[PDB]
């Protein structure tokens, strides 16, 4: 996390992508702050998603 | 921020209670930048609405 909050010799630039699959023990640990956004990815919650998805693989 | 947008922006702020950093800001502004002229004020607010509450 202080690689996050690092910055490189100027004129440089980069970024970092990180995973997980919890949000809940990052914010206890005060990680996640350094972050400077966040994307929730949903889970499928829909038939029509499934079956379009299928259509797509056609098995 | 052109003077329009300062504006834009601050009729509504005032009303409002502001709890921000400036490290934060930076990032804020920049990544509502990106947008197109009319989004850009829509979304540096937008996030500020969740962010800052």
């Amino acid at each position: 996390l202080v690689l996050l909050k690092k910055a490189p010799p100027q004129g440089r630039k980069l970024l970092i992508i990180g995973t997980t699959s919890r949000k809940d023990v990052l914010q206890e640990m005060e990680m996640l702050n350094a972050f400077s956004t966040t994307i929730h990815v949903p889970n499928i919650a829909t038939g029509e998603q499934l079956l379009e998805a299928l259509e797509l693989l056609g098995n | 921020f052109k003077d329009k947008e300062r504006t834009t922006i601050a009729q509504q702020v005032k009303g409002k209670k502001v709890w921000i950093g400036i490290k934060k800001l930076l990032m804020l502004i920049e990544m509502s930048l990106q947008m197109d002229p009319e989004y850009r004020v829509r979304k540096f607010l937008a996030l500020l609405r969740e962010e800052g509450a």
